[PDB]
């Protein structure tokens, strides 16, 4: 339809970009030793 | 309506004949004894009003005035176009072999 | 496909007279027109002024007529314009003027005919080919 | 103090520094900051330049409509040839962005300091007790920088002629210089590709037979690569296997079991062979081309047979006959 | 295509999984 | 052309520049086309055309000499252009005249040599000073110079 | 006959313009950059284990010691270059990967040719140059040269397609 | 603009005299061994 | 907005230049 | 007197004579004999290009602009007969010389706009009843301003009006109405004005000087976009002589 | 160097993974009507 | 026609002899073939031009 | 210009997608005791 084209992006970056940091530690986390 | 004048050109006399007001110098070679001499004074005496009118380039001589009677036939003449005629392009229009 | 007494048949004169060259003339016409013209005429056509070529029919509307061994001839040894309405000797190699371009000193009239011999012919074998230039390379 | 200079001229000589900056480097790392930070900002943001000395700007930056593939900085004007056009010689900036004069600052600092950038892998071996030659290796990429930007331009007669900074530009370079030179059809060209070609193959060979014979270290699940240490005494793989291997895969005296003359070969081929290649471009700079085998071929009457040959120099005409469209007016291309 | 990269690859992997890892010891080749 | 009666000094080529005579960078009068780049080209057979201001529109005019004209011809005709193996003109050109400038032969053959020397002298500078300190042999297993320096890290 | 192959990519594919190729000679020229540079950093970063001058006797074909400084080399690089091997494993894997890799790319961009599904050009840039005409960049230069190459080759190049290009429809700039 | 040419060419001169005065400052000297 | 992604994946490269030349791992000798 | 050597690189040799502060006399005309400028000469000091004032018509003033290109702008060696009239004015027509250069000027935003100045065919004339050349003895009169590139020119995309291509052969199923106009390459022909103001006359060689101001339009482009006005200022030097 | 003395470890266990990305996600269903507009 | 391998091809006009009669120049300085000096025409069949 | 719509989000997912893999690794690997 007649949309935003940053729509996308900014709804893309929005979603990927604070998952992505929370992911890194979880996994940093849930990789240390004892 | 935008057009292309020389391409339009190419529907008239010119595109068929030799345009003594127009169609660049080297065009004169495909006759005989027209081009060095000849072709530079016709070339040379501006645009022409009927073919004849070339019989009246001043100096001509006797001869020349013969030469030119018998290749009118091959002749025509229409408004002259600046775009073919600007440049200096009737002595060199970028052709060559 | 071989170059035939037949293709080496040329018109000597005006008159329609014609001479026939033999393999040896040939080469050795080659050869001259290399040595003295190939620098300008290569080909065919004309380097230093494009508009004028060696094609026999560009020739043949030459004044005068200068499509035939006759003609060339007299052309290596005094040169004309298109028209004929002046002599070039000046500023084209031509016998009346060996001592301003020298690769024309040696030139006989035994090689003049050669090289007229050769211009005639190269046509007759390559065909559009001798006229044209790089369109047809 | 021991004597600033003194001190100074042991500072830059250290080699405790992170980076060696050498005697070289003194001359090195400021024309190397200028040409670098000349060009990005040119490919970012240079307008249009004419290059032709046709009034008929060619535009090559990212902001003027480029992207990465199409962008470069564009030569100087032809208008300009061989002339020298530093900043100081223009009534402004922007007739000096117009005329292409970023291109001559950044090429001449830059073959500037890739020399010094010679200079110095030379200095380094030396304050570290190092055999030289490594900067001799490095005379080959170099001595092509210096073919394409500066011997070619030389020879032309103009920097408008020198290879553009840019993908497509450098394209351009290359579709044109086989036109008017046929380079592909030049014994240095060939040896050029033999080398390249060559290079990229020992590369393989060689960087296969040495990883396929590594003495086994590691796990069955553990990166082959750790059973390396750095600074190891004895070597790490079998080159007595490799060769063995390699010896039946060919035949045995044509196979390398010495090390050193395996390396001495692998660095002489690639390094002679672009040497070529650049003395190729440094050579077609003074319109010595490759073979012309126009027409050579011909039949028992004189008419002309083609070989492969001619089907290449239509392909070679079709680009003489149009590139710099509206550049020419006469008959013969002798520029 | 690149499929066959894999195969060269894989097969490879298996008819010599036991030099997998790395070689060792003896100098015999010339010598049938 | 001007002997078919074009006015070089007002003939404008396709760019709108001048088809045969332009201005450099300075101002002086030049000859066009890609031909701009060689202005600083001097010759006794071009000379007499040049005037205070660079070619002069007069003397081109009717001063021209024929022995200058040939002359012209003559070089233009044997531009330093040809291939390895000796067929004058550029690489579409067709066999016939087989020609390559004494000026193009001299330039290469000096360029390849001059290049390698420079080489060989890399080749042998770097060879001396390792050969004087002394190393140009391989370095001492035992003192390995590298190994009592600190590390960069 | 190879040679022609090329300028044909070029004219009718416009290959050079093909990530794929990129990739290709990126690894080839990339590639004989690691053999040139690997083997002078070895010859010249080399122990004495002879008297000689002509070090090439000097190694011992029964392996033992490494016969080249890794540890120097390692230290050269790292302050000419900033970054430098020390894994003498990986810099071997290395140098198989590159050029190996460099050609497996350079194949598909081909593979893609066949369909003729090349890489010829941008539509940004096309669209532009359609509406304005002072609009040129080095990338429009060379579509051009294509435009050459094809015109004045299919002719003796495709015979099959007995093309007949009258002298007046060849595209050529002035007086060339 | 006449300025920046004068600056320019002052620049250039200091780094091409720290270049000659130091490989002059014996510079065979700095190395491993024999020195 | 290609403009300023060409700009910034250039300056995301210079960054790990950066990063990877003064940001290494400190390579060790022997012990391993 | 400097020979060619004593000139070149100097950029003196794109500057037209002068006449030193002394010579301000005034130049006598026979009436009875033919007089022909053997060197007429104008050399640009100002282009100024008239600005387009939006869409708000609020009048349109003339602003500098910076030269580009180089110093390539001077005209010389224009030459014609200079033929006295009835009414004793004086008119000049030009036959030939190097007159018209193709000059480009940027503006405030960047935008570089290319003219060819020029005085092709120009007929200058005076007042009537002018005796002998005074300073400041005005000359005024129209020249022809031909197309900036001539017939065989192509753009980028091969597009050309005596020669090229017909159409966008990048986009061959596009459709056509829209791109009309850069398709359709138009030679544009138009006319110009210039006064030759003289300041210093010297009768004893018969070589006046002096200040001159032309207007003229700039390149449109083989007809792609509107020309801008453009009007330029700077000084001549003309050589009377009998002949 | 000396081994800086004042840094500590960092974690996330599971279930703030979830809870952080069930905030992401819903914010994002929130808001891309708005962004898209 | 235009053969696949073709980006941009030229228009060229023949008979059934394969003669070429008509084409659109490029280089208009010496065209012999020009769609107006040659009174080239078009008619259509069938189809939205029918008739 | 006249480009892609979705070239800006292709560009951004293919550099950061592969990007925070290895992050996500390098990150989780880095914390691993000893
Ligand atoms: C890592 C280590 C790497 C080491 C690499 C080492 C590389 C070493 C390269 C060494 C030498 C290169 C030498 C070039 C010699 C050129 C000789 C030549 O130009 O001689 C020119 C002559 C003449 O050619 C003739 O030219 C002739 C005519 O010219 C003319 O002559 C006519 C009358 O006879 C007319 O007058 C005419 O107008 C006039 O132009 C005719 O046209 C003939 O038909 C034509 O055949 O040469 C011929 O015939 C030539 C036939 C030549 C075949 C040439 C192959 C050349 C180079 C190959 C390199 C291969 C590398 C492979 C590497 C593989 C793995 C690494
Ligand atoms: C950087 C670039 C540097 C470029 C340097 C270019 C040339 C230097 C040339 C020296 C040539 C001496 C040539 C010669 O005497 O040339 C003689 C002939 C010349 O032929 C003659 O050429 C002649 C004419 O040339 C000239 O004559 C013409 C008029 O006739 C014109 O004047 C023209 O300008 C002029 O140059 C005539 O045409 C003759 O009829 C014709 O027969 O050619 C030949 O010899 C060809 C010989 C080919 C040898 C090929 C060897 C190939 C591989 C060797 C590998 C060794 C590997 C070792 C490996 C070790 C470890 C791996
Ligand atoms: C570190 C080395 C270095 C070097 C080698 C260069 C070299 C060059 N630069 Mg550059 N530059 C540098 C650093 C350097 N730069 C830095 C840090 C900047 C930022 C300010 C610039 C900014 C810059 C600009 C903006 C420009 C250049 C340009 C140039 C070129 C100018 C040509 C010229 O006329 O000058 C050469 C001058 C000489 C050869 C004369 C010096 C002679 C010396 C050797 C002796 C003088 C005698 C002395 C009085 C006697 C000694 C007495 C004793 C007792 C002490 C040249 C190749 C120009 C360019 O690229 O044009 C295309 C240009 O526009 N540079
Ligand atoms: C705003 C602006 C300016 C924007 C953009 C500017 C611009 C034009 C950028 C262009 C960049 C660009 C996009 C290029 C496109 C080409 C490209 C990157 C393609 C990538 C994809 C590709 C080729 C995939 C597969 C093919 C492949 C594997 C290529 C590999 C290339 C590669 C990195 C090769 C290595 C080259 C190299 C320098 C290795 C050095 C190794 C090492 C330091 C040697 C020193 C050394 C030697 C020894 O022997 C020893 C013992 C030791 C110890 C030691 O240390
Ligand atoms: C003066 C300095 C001038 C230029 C400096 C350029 C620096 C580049 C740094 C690349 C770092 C790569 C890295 O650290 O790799 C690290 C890896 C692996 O490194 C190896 O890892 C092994 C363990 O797995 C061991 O630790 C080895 O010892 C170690 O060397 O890379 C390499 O070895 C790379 C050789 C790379 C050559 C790259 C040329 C790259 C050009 C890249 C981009 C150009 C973009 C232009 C854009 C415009
Ligand atoms: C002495 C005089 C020196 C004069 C210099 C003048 C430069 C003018 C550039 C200009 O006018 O550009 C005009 C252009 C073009 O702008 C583009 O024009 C195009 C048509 O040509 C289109 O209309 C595009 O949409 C439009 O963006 O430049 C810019 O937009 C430039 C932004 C530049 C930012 C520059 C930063 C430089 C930073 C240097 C170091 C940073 C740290
Ligand atoms: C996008 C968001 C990226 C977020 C990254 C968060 C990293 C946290 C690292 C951490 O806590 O490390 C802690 C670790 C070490 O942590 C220690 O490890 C020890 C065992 O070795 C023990 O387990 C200790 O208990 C533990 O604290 O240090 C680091 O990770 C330094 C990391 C630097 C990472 C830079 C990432 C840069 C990404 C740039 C662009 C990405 C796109
Ligand atoms: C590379 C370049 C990168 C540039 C990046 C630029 C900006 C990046 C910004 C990133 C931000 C990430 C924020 C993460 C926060 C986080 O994880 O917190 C996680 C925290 C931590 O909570 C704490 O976790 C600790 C262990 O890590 C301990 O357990 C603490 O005791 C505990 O309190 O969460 C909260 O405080 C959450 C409150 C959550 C309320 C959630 C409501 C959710 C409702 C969802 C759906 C509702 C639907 C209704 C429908 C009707
Ligand atoms: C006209 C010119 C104007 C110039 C102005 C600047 C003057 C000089 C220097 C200071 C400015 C900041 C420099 C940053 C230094 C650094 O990172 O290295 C820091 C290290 C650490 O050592 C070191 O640091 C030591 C001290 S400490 O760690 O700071 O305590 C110090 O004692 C030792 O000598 C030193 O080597 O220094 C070096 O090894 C020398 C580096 C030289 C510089 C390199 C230039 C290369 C250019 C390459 C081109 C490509 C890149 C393009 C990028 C745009
Ligand atoms: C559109 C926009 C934007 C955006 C942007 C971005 C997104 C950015 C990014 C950026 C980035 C992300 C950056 C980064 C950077 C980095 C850097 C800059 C680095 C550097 C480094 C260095 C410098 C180093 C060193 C060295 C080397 C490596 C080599 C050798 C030499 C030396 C030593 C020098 C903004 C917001 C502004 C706003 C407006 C709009
Ligand atoms: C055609 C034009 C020719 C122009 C020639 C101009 C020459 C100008 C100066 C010559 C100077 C010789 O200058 C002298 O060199 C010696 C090295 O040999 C320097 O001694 C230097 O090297 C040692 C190492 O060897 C350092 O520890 C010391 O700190 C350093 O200064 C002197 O400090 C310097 O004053
Ligand atoms: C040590 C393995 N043998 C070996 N032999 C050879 N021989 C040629 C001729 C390919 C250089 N190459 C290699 S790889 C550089 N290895
Ligand atoms: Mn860039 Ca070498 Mn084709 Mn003349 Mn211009
Ligand atoms: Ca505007
Ligand atoms: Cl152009
Ligand atoms: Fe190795």
């Amino acid at each position: 339809m007649e949309v935003n084209q940053l729509g996308l992006i900014a709804t893309a970056l929005f979603v990927l970009v604070p998952s992505v940091f929370l992911i890194i530690l979880y996994v940093q986390t849930e990789s240390q030793q004892k | 309506e935008l057009v292309n004048v020389v391409d339009e050109k190419l529907g008239t006399a010119y595109g068929e004949k030799i345009d003594l007001n127009n169609t660049n110098i080297a065009a004169f070679i495909q006759y005989r004894g027209l081009y060095p001499t000849l072709a530079k004074l016709i070339v040379k005496n501006a645009p022409y009003e009927s073919v004849e009118d070339v019989l009246n380039i001043p100096g001509l001589t006797e001869r020349q005035k013969q030469i030119l009677r018998e290749n009118l036939e091959h002749f025509t003449v229409t408004e002259v176009e600046t775009a073919l005629v600007e440049g200096g392009d009737r002595y060199n229009n970028g052709l060559y072999k | 496909a071989e170059l035939t007494p037949e293709v080496l048949t040329v018109p000597l004169n005006s008159e329609g007279k014609t001479i026939t060259l033999t393999e040896k003339q040939y080469l050795e016409g080659k050869r001259l027109f290399q040595y003295a013209c190939a620098s300008c005429h290569v080909g065919g056509i004309t380097k230093t002024n494009p508009s004028l070529d060696l094609r026999t029919e560009t020739l043949a509307l030459a004044t005068p007529p200068r499509d035939n061994i006759e003609g060339l001839v007299d052309y290596m040894k005094n040169p004309t314009t298109y028209d004929g309405e002046q002599e070039i000797a000046e500023v084209h190699p031509s016998l009346r003027s060996a001592d301003i371009f020298p690769k024309m000193r040696n030139l006989t009239e035994k090689d003049l005919v050669a090289i007229a011999g050769h211009i005639l012919v190269e046509p007759k074998i390559l065909g559009d080919k001798w006229g044209g230039g790089k369109v047809y390379y | 103090s021991a004597n600033l200079w003194e001190r100074f001229c042991n500072w830059v000589t250290s080699t405790d520094n992170r980076l060696y900056v050498g005697w070289f480097g003194v001359i090195m790392i400021p024309t190397l900051l200028a040409a670098t930070i000349c060009f990005v900002i040119a490919f970012i943001a240079a307008p249009p330049v004419d290059i032709d000395g046709i009034r008929e700007p060619v535009s090559g930056s990212l902001l003027y409509g480029n992207n990465i593939i199409t962008g470069a900085v564009v030569p100087s004007s032809n208008a300009i040839g061989l002339h020298f056009y530093p900043i100081w010689e223009a009534a402004s900036l922007d007739e000096w962005l117009y005329n292409g004069g970023p291109y001559q600052l950044i090429i001449f600092h830059f073959l500037l300091g890739a020399s010094c950038y010679m200079g110095r892998q030379w200095e380094l071996s030396y304050r570290l007790g190092m055999r030289p030659w490594i900067c001799v290796a490095y005379s080959a990429p170099l001595a092509s920088a210096f073919a394409v930007f500066l011997i070619y331009p030389i020879g032309q007669g103009s920097f408008s002629d020198g290879m553009p900074l840019g993908i497509s530009g450098t394209f351009n370079f290359m579709i044109v210089f086989q036109a008017e030179h046929n380079i592909l059809m030049h014994p240095f060209h060939q040896l050029g590709v033999a080398g390249v070609f060559g290079g990229a193959l020992f590369c393989a060979m060689h960087g296969s037979l040495v990883t396929s014979s590594l003495i086994r270290e590691t796990t069955e699940t553990e990166s082959a690569n750790y059973g390396y240490k750095f600074g190891q005494e004895e070597e790490t793989y079998n080159i007595v296997a490799a060769h063995g291997y390699f010896g039946r895969l060919i035949f045995q005296y044509a196979s390398f079991n010495n090390s050193r003359s395996l390396h001495f070969f692998l660095a002489a081929w690639p390094v002679v062979g672009v040497w070529f290649t650049a003395l190729g471009i440094s050579t077609m700079a003074f319109n010595l081309n490759g073979f012309n085998f126009n027409h050579s071929v011909i039949d028992a009457k004189g008419n002309v047979i083609n070989t492969w040959a001619d089907i290449i120099n239509r392909a070679n005409l079709g680009m003489e006959v149009m590139h710099e469209r509206n550049a020419h007016n006469f008959p013969l291309d002798l520029a | 295509l690149l499929f066959f990269f894999g195969h060269i690859w894989h097969g490879a992997r298996t008819l010599f999984r036991d030099v997998f890892s790395g070689i060792d010891p003896e100098l015999s080749p010339e010598q049938v | 052309d001007q002997k078919l009666g074009a006015n070089v000094g007002s003939a404008q080529g396709p760019t709108g520049l001048g088809k045969y005579l332009m201005r450099s960078p300075t101002g002086e009068i030049i000859f066009g086309g890609e031909t701009m780049r060689f202005w600083d080209f001097r010759g006794p057979w071009l000379e007499p055309l040049r005037g205070p201001n660079g070619l002069d529109l007069n003397k081109i005019k009717n001063d021209i000499q024929p022995w200058q004209e040939r002359r012209a011809a003559e070089y233009m005709t044997h531009a330093p252009l040809g291939s390895l193996n000796s067929v004058g003109g550029v690489a579409t050109e067709i066999n016939s005249v087989n020609f390559v400038s004494p000026r193009s032969w001299l330039a290469t053959s000096h360029f390849v040599l001059a290049f390698f020397f420079l080489v060989g002298h890399l080749w042998h500078a770097g060879r001396a000073r390792a050969a004087a300190a002394g190393f140009e042999k391989g370095i001492d297993r035992e003192s390995e110079p590298v190994l009592s320096m600190p590390s960069l890290d | 006959a190879i040679f022609r192959f090329l300028l044909f990519f070029q004219g009718f594919h416009n290959w050079t313009l093909n990530p794929f190729h990129m990739m290709g000679v990126a690894g080839v020229l990339g590639g004989a950059l690691l053999c040139a540079i690997h083997g002078a950093t070895v010859e010249n970063t080399l122990f004495q284990d002879g008297e000689g001058a002509s070090t090439f006797r000097a190694f011992n074909p029964t392996q033992a010691e490494e016969t080249y400084s890794m540890v120097t080399a390692n230290r050269f690089w790292s302050q000419i270059f900033g970054i430098a091997f020390s894994n003498k494993r990986w810099l071997h894997f290395f140098m198989l990967f590159v050029p190996v890799t460099g050609l497996w790319m350079s194949a598909i961009g081909v593979v893609g040719l066949a369909l003729n599904l090349r890489s010829y050009d941008f539509i940004s840039q096309e669209i532009r140059a359609a509406e304005d005409p002072e609009f040129e960049t080095f990338y429009t230069k060379n579509l051009l040269l294509n435009e050459g190459i094809r015109a004045w080759m299919a002719p003796q190049d495709q015979p099959h397609e007995n093309f007949v290009f009258p002298e007046e429809v060849l595209p050529r700039g002035n007086a060339l | 603009m006449e300025t920046l040419k004068i600056t320019v060419y002052i620049v250039v001169t200091f780094f091409v005299l720290l270049f000659v005065f130091g490989f002059l400052s014996g510079d065979p000297a700095r190395n491993p061994k024999r020195k | 907005m290609e403009t300023i992604t060409y700009v910034f994946i250039f300056a995301c490269i210079i960054a790990l230049f950066f990063f990877a030349i003064f940001f290494r791992e400190p390579p060790r000798i022997t012990k391993k | 007197t400097l020979t060619y050597d004593d000139i070149v690189g100097t950029g003196l040799a794109n500057k037209c004579p002068t006449l030193d502060d002394t010579a301000r006399g005034a130049y006598p005309i026979d009436s009875s004999q033919t007089y022909r400028i053997a060197r007429l000469c104008l050399q640009p000091t100002t282009f100024l290009v008239k600005e387009e004032p939006k869409n708000k018509r609020q009048e349109a003033e003339f602003v500098p602009t910076k030269l580009v290109t180089r110093e390539t702008t001077s005209l010389d060696q224009i030459q014609g007969e200079l033929k006295v009239n009835s009414d004793g004015s004086l008119t000049f027509v030009e036959e030939d010389g190097i007159d018209f250069q193709p000059v480009t000027v940027q503006m405030a935003g960047g935008e570089r706009i290319p003219l060819l100045f020029t005085v092709k065919n120009l007929v200058a004339s005076t007042q009537p009843n002018v005796t002998s050349i005074t300073t400041s003895t005005d000359f005024k009169g129209e020249f022809n301003v031909p197309s900036y590139r001539t017939a065989n020119f192509l753009d980028p995309k091969g597009r050309g009006l005596a020669s090229g291509y017909d159409s966008a052969i990048a986009l061959p199923q596009a459709k056509e109405e829209e791109l009309a106009r850069a398709n359709v390459k138009r030679f544009s022909l138009t006319k110009g004005q210039i006064s030759l103001n003289v300041a210093k006359v010297d009768g004893r060689t018969g070589e006046i000087a002096g200040t001159f101001e032309s207007e003229q339009l700039s390149d449109d482009d083989m007809g792609a976009h509107e020309p801008h006005e453009v009007k330029i200022q700077g000084v001549f030097y003309a050589s009377i002589e009998p002949a | 160097m000396e081994p800086n003395p004042n840094r500590q470890p960092v974690e996330l266990n599971r279930t703030s993974l979830y809870l952080g990305l069930l905030l992401i996600l819903v914010l994002a269903l929130l808001f891309s009507s708005y962004f898209f507009n | 026609r235009m053969p696949a391998f073709f980006e941009s091809f030229p228009v060229i006009l023949t008979d059934k002899n394969g003669v070429v009669k008509a084409d659109i120049p490029f280089r208009r300085a010496e065209s012999k073939y020009s769609f107006e000096q040659q009174g080239v025409t078009v008619s259509f069949y069938g189809g939205e031009l029918n008739g």
